[PDB]
RNA sequence: AAAUAUGCAAUCAAUA
RNA sequence: UGGAAGCUGGAAGACGGAAUCGUUAUUAAGCGCCAGGUAGUCCUGGACACUGAAUC
């Protein structure tokens, strides 16, 4: 009952967290326009999601769904305290899927990175990252990077700035351009 | 055949034209729901059904 | 190449996973007769599509 | 052309190599599949047997442990009248890949562990008629 | 509507560094 | 790889069941999970940008429109800055998707909330 | 330009080894469709039904001799294609289409990344015609697709295009025997 | 005898409700689904802090705070939750007396005598008795005359110029004729295809007038007929071309033409979607099948007679926004969750799923509340006798 | 009269319901369809026909001669005999395609396809192709091979001691 | 009307979901035979009644019967509409066997009917 | 192999488009 | 010599990659595929699932006659559907999805340079 | 007739 | 004496004695085609289609 309750606070808290920091036009549109705003409004729901996640006692499997953590939970507590033979222990998925809530819930997963990765290593994107929390920490680097020199000032600031940084000498033993990409998540 | 596979029953049954007879086993909700589906669930003219021969609580 | 006698890909025969029988292997299986036998009438083929009732 | 849906997969049956077909097979899951399912069944009731043996110091145990690893252990006792009840669990074997499907139930796993139910009113590899699958009864037969 | 079909040519002229970037060092 | 695919995985490295480790694993799993790298470094850069805010103005009057556009790492800079203080330093205003107006303003203390059941 | 690619399509192809898996399977994915938040309506897919695929291992029927004894073992396959068209909302057509899948059944995902190109030009108010001085002295049925008819047409015939060419290099390049070209060292 | 007659009865009954309720799982796996959905919601609510509170408050004979409950909660029946059946009565009401409206319109227009009073629950299935009853035919040629005769004037102000200006006597030899090619081809011992569907037909011999019917007997004017007929009407009908039939029909009454016509495309489109949705509740196998038999083995019953409340008003008008939206199942809500009620948990209201879900383009909140009285409907229901 | 007012309803009624059937030509007393189609099998092959009041012109798949596609006369009587049954022979132009099977099992299709569409175009006429059976789909498939035989039925030979 | 013919199918629209959602629950829905009668949910007569009454889900049910029989009206009319789109106008010894004179009795496994030729002999 | 099958090339091999003799030489 | 650039790297190294999101480096109508297998916990990997391609119509491209004769050459008529007038280019050349799209998107790049110089 | 220059299988129009 | 092809063909063989086998119409009989044995190799085994009867 705990573990139940647990996972209702968490997709409470999901939900609470949607509405306090929606991503505006959609979050494919949102990765795709890779304005900062939306990137760090991202990561800082996910961080806060990944935080607020709980530790259950009778599952070993931190899923990060809602849904799955809630389905999961429901299923043990049917096949615990519920099932009378096993027509009824074959029945327990059908008992789940029926469930409104899970239906709902069925289409609030996050994306996976191949929906876009894919996409971006054709654009020929290589200042990317479909992990949120991945591409704020490299907005957020190459800014303090350029607040470093911000105090022939524009030049030096465009220098620092990682856009204008070679290819080729990102490591010596490949002095070529476009061979480095970004990492997949 | 396909409501013994369902509700897991064991036994056997036989039908013909005009009759049916059977040996049903399984669990009690299992059995009744067999009763149910045989005195009211039956897609052909039933004018008599009879039970006999009942047992409980069997290892 | 006579290295190849030795270490190349024809010294290689289907044997039954199962059995140890090297005769009468199919890759879909790579088990012979009895193991498949056993395998199908044990119920693990259930899950993967198998299905008893069909003759061809 | 009187029976379409009947001869529906008798191209891909008769006349389509394997290679070619697009047929997905099952060995290389259900080889990983019985292993499983035997290891399991040896294992599980040995595992929860050693858990109840002692049955006593199993919370001073975990406290203990709590404070070695954490350092707090207050996460599973508050205070002295919580109890914290034990789920027996097993290894994972079969190496499953971690896959982006976010309703993968078997890839936010992190502890590498797997909790093990006695329990199942339905059994799973159900064999044909008074058939037993093999591996079940380790006990000598006897001769008349 | 924001897509930006062709590069500004006269920032790269300005500034030495983006005229590095992309410029193409010989094989 | 295909022919070293045939017979079955060894049964001699499967996992023992040790109850120390099962312990191990209990007290572990509950682990506390610590503040992102990307969260603490983007309060440090708003810091930053908080004390050198007259920098932030002088270099974005300085700079014009396409060097923007050219330097997408600008864009975010801009955006902090838009965040941090409601100022907009360029001469003009800047298109859409450049920046589109969040209208949001700071973080450790903004990004709380609290209730119980 | 990334920023501008749109989701022309969204072909989910459910491959089940159970006529029970696929069937529950496609009520989740109905059931996940009916729950979608935004004339407006929820992304309904297209069907598309694919036929059933066999394979059969053949063994007699004895542990020795008697060959005219044999045996047959059949597999069954089942596939199933649900095709989505200008998708907006991706993240939850992607999560309801992986989380509609049951039991056994996997799914294979087609996506079509599309830009437009250059925008098309735009014509100002045409000029306006005036007298001279002669004259002067004188979505709606529920479960349909709510995308454009059209732009379904459009995606089909790029899909039949490409499937043609796709079949025509594949049986180009087939080889029994690969890496052999007539008249070299063999 | 009478036993075996009543356990018949029930038995008839059981299919007629399990032809009513297509893609449903069968009767036992449905109660354990609820046997399990019962025992889930006890074992789960047990420890909820609202049922220890009410313990300790019962015990300690203190008195229960007014705002835990809301006021339209309603006490969960075998450990689940149950909507308000008053509620769904006054909304059945409301909606049987809006069709009926147009319905009785429609009547009135054509003179139907022995028009039931609108108060009565069976307001529309007694109009169309009525409107059946005044309109029938018994299948014998010489009839037809004063079939003819008696009804032909009164068709005639709704039929199409080309078709009213004619006389009552071509009518009248036109029925005569086509009842005499109909019993020819119906006697003429057809086997396939035509014999199914006659042999369809629910048998009807307690001194029951034989009538023709439109729909079954209609099409036995000429011997034979393209067998994609009997395919669609003994295999699987083409429920998608309802819109495309209705509009043949419009047509043919003439209701097309004009500057704006009068029936339109979306009236077409609404066609469409009811009859999408009938087949949810069987309309597939009422094509297949004879509806006499649906008719007489339906079970039948007493009309309710109660008295409306505040709450069941509300209930009602819930569930008719509800039903406008596509979710008249309420139990499907966040509002009708125990479990978030009884532990807590923060919950949407009726009206703030209803916000988030898309609307209903023919019928908007306003268009609802004007074109549905529950004030009549809970007359009605209050109606006694 | 009451003729006129009889046509008069029937043409309305098939003006409102049946718009396809108005355009009708008089042949023999009665009216037959200008344009008709019809569909049929036989063995693995499936034949669509469509009929048109035209010359007498026959032709199969990518404009394919009759006596092309089935040299052989058994064949093309099979094929066209439901047109000289009902006594149609020339009035209509056919046009046929068909797919899988052979020449027999192709003729077989393509002539339970013309009686189809000829049972369409006029009805009443099905009569005349009741007794000649052309109203009839043989569904027979081929016997499977069975295992321990050569072929359906056929074995090695049995050879005692 | 005008508007009230355009109404009309939207309103019969929600009268056919009020009745899909009555229907797609069992007769004595909530009552069953399992937690029902064995796991029981006084100071809680509040939140969950052990008590029940049938009258209510009878009249339910009683005044439901007889909107489905009105709905079939749906369907008649469709029928005839049906029958109406394949009018055509104006109006216009010894046995016969194929396939054998009669079947053929079979006393060896049939490589067709398997299924029912199976106990029998393979030769 | 058989002479039917060795045959049955030789006229695969003809409407590939290779003129080669049928006669069993 | 004994030591070459090798033709990948070639392309990689004279390839124009875009600035940001928000420039585009194609300019022509064009609609990209690729294939994602997703289903329950699997030990082996789905085979054929690293593949893909981008399709496009020379009409859209809207080349001069003598560009989209090479277009066309260049890319043979394996490649060319002459019913709807489509073109498809595919990289199947790694076993990873995000290698193969930016190998394809390297040699579309490569193509249109090869047209223009027609 | 300034239309065509004509042999048929065992998969695919829910897509050629 | 792995299979296929080509030039030459002085190999038997003219439907086969006592005896002997298969076969229930999309069957007999004829004809081609193809999965599998993870290189090559059967006329075997297992299938597929096309033509297609006669007889108490």
């Amino acid at each position: 009952a705990e573990d139940l309750h647990k996972a209702e606070i968490y997709t409470q808290t999901t939900e609470k967290l949607e509405k306090q920091w929606p991503a505006a036009g959609g979050v494919a549109k949102g990765i795709q326009g890779d304005q900062f705003f939306d990137v760090m409004a991202a990561a800082v729901r996910e961080d806060l999601q990944d935080q607020s996640r709980p530790v259950l006692v009778n599952e070993l499997t931190d899923h990060e769904n809602p849904y799955c953590m809630k389905r999961e939970a429901l299923r043990r507590l049917v096949l615990h305290a519920c099932t009378r033979n096993c027509l009824d222990e074959t029945l327990t998925d059908t008992l789940l899927d029926r469930r409104a809530d899970l239906q709902r819930l069925r289409s609030k997963a996050r994306l996976p990175p191949e929906v876009l990765e894919p996409l971006a290593a054709f654009v020929g994107i290589t200042r990317f990252s479909f992990d949120r929390r991945a591409r704020l920490n490299q907005k957020v680097t190459a800014v303090q990077h350029a607040l470093r020199q911000i105090s022939e000032k524009v030049e030096a600031v465009l220098s620092v700035l990682p856009e204008n940084f070679p290819s080729d000498a990102l490591h010596p033993h490949h002095p070529f351009r476009n061979h480095f990409g970004f990492e997949s998540s | 055949l396909q409501v013994g596979r369902d509700l897991f029953l064991v036994g056997w049954v036989k039908c013909r034209s005009r009759f049916a007879t059977g040996h049903i086993q399984g669990d009690v909700h299992a059995l009744s729901y067999m009763r149910r589906y045989l005195e009211k669930h039956v897609d052909e003219s039933v004018s008599s059904v009879r039970f006999y021969e009942e047992n409980f609580g069997m290892p | 190449i006579p290295i190849l006698n030795k270490v190349g890909q024809y010294r290689i025969r289907m044997r039954c996973i199962s059995g140890g029988y090297s005769r009468g292997i199919f890759r879909f299986t790579r088990m012979a007769r009895m193991g498949m036998l056993q395998l199908a009438r044990e119920g693990w083929l259930k899950k993967y599509g198998y299905r008893p009732g069909l003759f061809r | 052309m009187a029976f379409r849906y009947r001869r529906e997969g008798q191209f891909t049956k008769f006349r389509v190599h394997f290679d070619r077909s697009g047929f997905r097979p099952y060995i290389d899951e259900l080889k990983w599949e019985i292993m499983d399912w035997h290891y399991k069944r040896a294992m599980g009731p040995q595992m929860k047997k050693t858990l109840m043996s002692y049955q006593e110091g199993s919370e001073k145990l975990q406290y203990m442990h709590d404070l070695i690893a954490l350092g707090t252990a207050k996460a599973k006792f508050p205070h002295a009248t919580k109890r914290f009840f034990f789920v027996p669990a097993l290894p994972v074997t079969i190496p499953y890949r971690r896959s982006s499907n976010p309703f993968c139930l078997l890839s936010a796993n992190k502890t590498g562990w797997l909790q093990w139910s006695p329990k199942q009113r339905v059994p799973f590899p159900q064999p044909l008629g008074k058939r037993k699958v093999g591996g079940t009864d380790p006990q000598p037969p006897v001769f008349p | 509507s924001s897509v930006f079909f062709e590069e500004d040519d006269s920032v790269y002229r300005q500034f030495a560094c983006m005229r590095r970037v992309r410029e193409e060092p010989r094989l | 790889r295909q022919m070293m695919k045939w017979y079955w995985p060894s049964k001699y490295m499967l996992q023992d069941v040790q109850m120390a480790q099962y312990f191990q694993m209990q007290a572990m799993r509950f682990a506390p999970r610590p503040a992102h790298v990307s969260l603490t470094t983007l309060s440090a850069t708003m810091e930053q940008c908080w004390k050198k805010r007259d920098a932030v103005r002088a270099f974005f009057q300085s700079i014009d429109e396409k060097v923007l556009r050219e330097n997408p790492t600008l864009q975010d800079l801009y955006g902090l800055y838009r965040t941090l203080c409601p100022d907009d330093p360029l001469r003009t205003p800047v298109d859409p998707a450049l920046w589109r107006n969040p209208g949001f303003t700071w973080a450790d203390q903004r990004i709380v909330s609290s209730s119980t059941n | 330009a990334l920023s501008a690619y749109s989701l022309r399509s969204l072909i989910v192809t459910y491959n089940s080894r159970n006529r029970s898996s696929m069937n529950a399977t496609i009520e989740n994915l109905k059931n996940a469709l009916r729950w979608t938040s935004p004339s407006w309506s929820p992304p309904w897919p297209v069907p598309r039904r694919i036929g059933r695929r066999q394979w059969r291992v053949t063994y007699l029927k004895s542990p020795f001799k008697y060959k005219y004894a044999l045996r047959h073992y059949v597999f069954e396959d089942h596939r199933y294609a649900f095709a989505f068209y200008d998708v907006n909302s991706v993240q939850e057509v992607v999560s309801a289409a992986l989380g509609a899948m049951a039991g056994e059944t996997c799914c294979s995902c087609r996506f079509s990344w599309r830009f437009a190109g250059r925008p098309p030009v735009s014509l100002p108010t045409p000029p306006r015609l005036v007298p001279s001085s002669r004259a002067a002295s004188l979505t709606v049925l529920r479960g349909h697709c709510p995308t454009d008819k059209e732009f379904i047409r459009r995606a089909l015939e790029e899909e039949q295009a490409v499937e043609r060419i796709r079949k025509k290099l594949d049986k180009k390049q087939l080889q029994w025997f690969p890496g052999k070209t007539p008249w070299a060292p063999k | 005898r009478k036993l075996q007659e009543l356990e018949s009865f029930v038995g008839s009954a059981l299919r007629t409700y399990r032809l009513l309720r297509p893609h449903a799982l069968p009767f036992y796996k449905e109660d354990s689904l609820l046997s399990m959905q019962s025992k889930l919601n006890e074992a789960t609510l047990k420890h909820s802090p609202l049922v220890h509170d009410l313990v300790e408050l019962k015990k300690r004979n203190l008195s229960v705070p007014s705002d835990l409950l809301p006021p339209d909660f309603n006490a969960l029946q075998f450990s689940l939750p149950v909507v308000s059946a008053r509620g769904f009565l006054l909304a059945l009401s409301a909606a049987a007396n809006s069709v009926a409206e147009d319905l009785e319109f429609l009547c009135r227009r054509l003179s139907v005598p022995n028009l039931p009073h609108p108060t009565h629950p069976f307001r529309l299935k007694l109009l169309l008795d009525a409107l059946f009853e005044s309109f029938k035919l018994r299948k014998d040629p010489h009839y037809a005359h004063d079939w003819a005769q008696r009804n032909w004037p009164r068709l005639q102000a709704v039929m199409p110029e080309p078709l009213s200006e004619l006389s009552a006597d071509s009518v009248g030899l036109w029925l005569k004729a086509h009842l005499e090619r109909v019993i020819e081809n119906q006697r003429g011992r057809h086997a396939d295809g035509r014999g199914r569907l006659l042999a369809q037909k629910f048998p009807l011999k307690s001194d029951e007038e034989d009538l023709y019917s439109l729909a079954d007997d209609f099409i036995f004017d000429h011997e034979i007929v393209d067998e994609q007929f009997c395919d669609e009407r003994l295999s699987q009908f083409p429920i998608d071309k309802a819109g495309e039939l209705f509009r043949r029909v419009a047509d043919f009454f003439g209701l097309t033409k004009g500057p704006q016509p009068a029936v339109n495309d979306a009236v077409v489109a609404q066609f469409q979607n009811l009859v999408y949705t009938l087949d949810e509740i069987g309309l597939s196998n009422w094509m297949k099948m004879d509806t006499r038999e649906i008719e007489e083995f339906l079970p039948e019953g007493d009309p309710p007679s109660f008295a409306a409340s505040q709450q069941d008003l509300d209930a009602a008008r819930l569930l008719l926004k509800a039903a406008a939206r596509g979710k008249a199942n309420l139990l499907d809500f966040e509002a009708l969750d125990p479990y978030k009620l009884l532990h807590g948990f923060d919950f949407k209201t009726v009206q703030e799923e209803l916000a988030t879900l898309p609307p209903n383009p023919f019928l908007t909140d306003a268009d609802i509340d004007e074109l549905f009285d529950i004030t009549t409907a809970a007359v009605s229901m209050n109606q006694s006798e | 009269d009451g003729s006129s007012d009889s046509a008069l309803i029937s043409g309305a009624i098939v003006r409102a319901f049946n718009p396809e059937r108005m355009k009708v030509f008089m042949h023999n007393g009665c009216e037959w369809l200008w344009q008709a189609e019809g569909t049929g099998t036989r063995k693995r092959a499936a034949a669509h026909v469509i009929i048109r009041r035209g010359t007498g012109q026959v032709r199969v798949n990518n404009d394919e001669d009759l006596y092309v596609r089935w040299p052989f006369y058994y064949n093309r009587m099979d094929v066209l005999q439901p047109f000289f049954l009902t006594g149609t022979a020339g009035i209509y132009d056919l046009f046929i395609h068909v797919r899988g099977g052979g020449s027999s099992g192709q003729a077989g299709a393509v002539r339970l396809a013309v009686g189809r569409a000829l049972v369409s175009a006029c009805p009443a006429c099905a009569r005349l192709l009741e007794e000649d059976m052309v109203l009839y789909e043989d569904t027979r498939q081929r016997m499977p091979k069975m295992p321990g035989r050569m072929k359906a039925r056929k074995m090695r030979t049995w050879t005692k001691r | 009307p005008a508007e009230r013919l355009h109404s009309l199918f939207a309103r019969a629209d929600v009268l056919a979901h009020l009745l899909h959602s009555r229907l797609a629950l069992p007769l004595l829905y909530p009552l069953n035979s399992g937690g029902a009668l064995t796991n029981p949910l006084a100071a809680l007569n509040s939140i969950a009644t052990s008590r029940w009454k049938r009258e209510e889900v009878m009249s339910a049910l009683a005044t439901v019967t007889p909107l489905v029989l009105a709905a079939t009206s749906v369907s008649r009319f469709l029928k005839t509409a049906h029958a109406l789109s394949y009018f055509a106008g104006p109006a216009c010894l010894g046995r016969s066997r194929v396939h054998f004179l009669r079947p053929q009795l079979w006393r060896v496994l049939k490589p067709g009917e398997e299924r029912t030729t199976k106990h029998l002999k393979w030769r | 192999r058989n002479k039917k099958i060795r045959m049955s090339l030789k006229k695969r091999r003809r409407r590939k488009g290779k003129r080669a003799p049928c006669r069993k030489k | 010599g004994r030591t070459f650039v090798t033709p990948l790297t070639k392309l990689q190294h004279q390839a124009a990659l875009p600035r940001s999101p928000l420039h585009a480096r194609f300019d022509f109508p064009h609609t990209v595929h690729y294939d994602v297998f997703w289903g329950p916990p699997q030990v082996e990997e789905e085979p054929n699932k690293s593949g893909c391609w981008v399709s496009f119509r020379v009409a859209d491209l809207k080349l001069s006659d003598s560009q989209e004769q090479r277009l066309l050459d260049i890319l043979g008529p394996e490649r060319y559907d002459e019913q709807t007038g489509v073109v498809c280019l595919e990289a199947d050349v790694f076993p990873q999805l995000n290698h193969n799209a930016a190998y394809l998107g390297d040699i579309l790049q490569q193509l249109m340079r090869e047209v223009k110089k027609a």
